[PDB]
């Protein structure tokens, strides 16, 4: 296992110094201090720093079993780059980590912080985790111990405690290596990493979740730069969607569903990428932020003008659209227009239909809509009936 | 809003995803909700 | 604790129709009135 | 078997209003809104 990770996964470091005047102290453009730099670090004459040219790939040195608290359940983690392919990532997950092939994949991309534990949302996500456990599904969330991801980890731990004899729940947490708070303990000195957070102070960097089964820390060789793991998450989702398994009831492909709830620019980008990659998305109404914007936009049947989208944005996200400039607002409007351009690949959990098995109904509706809008639906009576 | 037991208004305006707050930022408000017998606000602060 | 969470969810669900239908009807009537007012303003 | 069929029909009928009236009202409101929108589009 260790040999495969060493020979197949790599890390990235700021090899060319591009310290900026606006940056505090004299750290690299990546955010790492000059003292905390790789040996033989040159200084780039150009004032533009990029992760492709001004960054060198080196073998990974942060992987293995992660541990939390004192006698808590042992987890898994690995440090990897954005350029890392999805084929060998799936190979590591399935073959070299002993993970069964998923019959369903749920990409939960919701609020990164300040998630209200309302009973409706609690029930919705408990039902979602129960469905994932029953269907043998994977839950792709962020590794941060904040907001929705923390509750997802708590529910996963509760389900594992309650039903120990049932199928294990896989909760992959795809985070950014450049935002982990208590680092320097995930590096190897077989080896168990103690990610203690009881004594951790208050820092702007994110804190890894303790109840996530696996962690995929994406490293672009930067520090303090968020929205780095998004590219690798999208590539992994695309590979999973394009993956073919002969033992699949979804026409030979692994079902993939994006679960959106509130969020900001990152959630909107994730929804847009999922729509582009022909992945159905489920948006929970009443969550506010972008989820309610999308629900309102798909509820209406107008000509899809920019004025209506702007009105919805200022109604649901006033402070955000007030802070963003004109170009960012135009880009957001374009993103919502692209999302609404494919209304078949969008399912909304309405607040009025607050009955039972709502999450399963929404996920099944999204999967059936994706199945119908495909070449298989022409004569797949048996496949559609079985689904 | 807590002194007048306006839970719906607090949920609609004060506690929103647009705003930001910390757990230790509402310690005194939790204490005064406890001593003034505001169970709805106790539940709101607990779930927030 | 897990059992208590399940039990609380169960009692909350059992505690929870006509009010939702009335609210939806009122919202639809308000939307229709607004559309009629907009049409009248455009015509005038 | 015939008696069982009759008994099943009886219990099914006894199992079975307000929901139908609400659905009819919602359909009528939607039809009225569509007619108003069409009239506004024709006028404009």
């Amino acid at each position: 296992l260790v040999n495969f990770i060493q020979a197949n996964f790599k890390k990235r470091e700021c090899v060319f110094f591009t310290k900026d005047s606006k940056a505090t102290e004299n750290v690299c453009k990546c955010g790492y201090a000059q003292s905390q730099h790789m040996e033989g670090t040159q200084i780039n004459q150009s004032e533009k720093w990029n992760y492709k040219k001004h960054t060198k790939e080196f073998p990974t040195d942060a992987f293995g079993d992660i541990q939390f608290e004192t006698l808590g359940k042992k987890g898994k983690y690995i440090r990897l780059s954005c350029d890392t392919d999805a084929e060998i990532l799936y190979e590591l997950l399935t073959q070299h980590w002993h993970l069964k092939t998923p019959n369903l994949v749920i990409s939960v991309t919701g609020g990164a912080k300040n998630f209200a534990l309302k009973p409706r949302m609690r029930k919705i996500f408990s039902r979602l985790i129960y469905i994932a456990q029953s269907k043998g599904a994977w839950i792709l969330t962020g590794g941060t111990h904040y907001g929705l991801m923390k509750y997802i980890g708590e529910v996963v731990r509760d389900n594992t405690i309650s039903r120990s004899s049932e199928e294990n729940i896989v909760a992959i947490g795809i985070a950014a290596w450049g935002m982990v708070s208590n680092r320097d303990t995930l590096i190897r000195n077989y080896f168990l990493a103690q990610y203690l957070m009881d004594d951790f102070t208050r820092d702007p960097l994110y804190i890894l979740d303790n109840n996530h089964t696996h962690l995929l820390l994406v490293d672009n060789g930067c520090h303090g730069h968020p929205t780095v793991e998004a590219k690798l998450r999208n590539q992994l989702e695309k590979y999973i969607s394009e993956r073919t398994i002969q033992d699949s009831n979804y026409g030979g492909k692994i079902p993939i569903v994006c679960f959106a709830q509130g969020g900001g620019k990152e959630t909107l980008k994730a929804i847009n990428t999922s729509i582009k990659n022909k992945i159905p998305c489920v948006v929970v109404e009443g969550s506010g932020q972008i989820a309610d914007v999308i629900a309102s936009l798909v509820e209406v049947e107008d000509a899809l003008t920019s004025s209506a989208v702007k009105e919805k944005l200022v109604r649901f996200l006033p402070r955000t659209v007030s802070r963003l400039p004109e170009e960012e607002t135009e880009s957001w409007i374009k993103w919502l227009k692209e999302i609404l351009e494919c209304s078949h690949l969008l399912t909304v959990i309405k607040m009025e239909e607050a009955g039972d098995e709502i999450v399963s109904n929404a996920i099944s509706y999204a999967l059936y809509k994706a199945f119908s809008t495909s070449e298989q639906d022409k004569d797949n009576w048996n496949g559609q009936l079985k689904l | 809003l807590l002194e007048w037991n306006q839970l719906d208004l607090a949920n609609d305006e004060i506690f929103t995803n647009d705003r930001r707050w910390e757990s230790a930022d509402l310690q005194e408000v939790m204490f005064t909700a406890l001593i003034k017998d505001r169970p709805k606000f106790v539940r709101l602060f607990l779930e927030n | 604790g897990v059992m208590k969470e399940n039990y609380l969810v169960k009692i909350n669900t059992k505690a929870n129709e006509m009010r939702h239908r009335f609210r939806q009807l009122d919202t639809k009537l308000n939307d229709l009135k607004g559309l009629l007012k907009e049409i009248a303003n455009k015509i005038k």
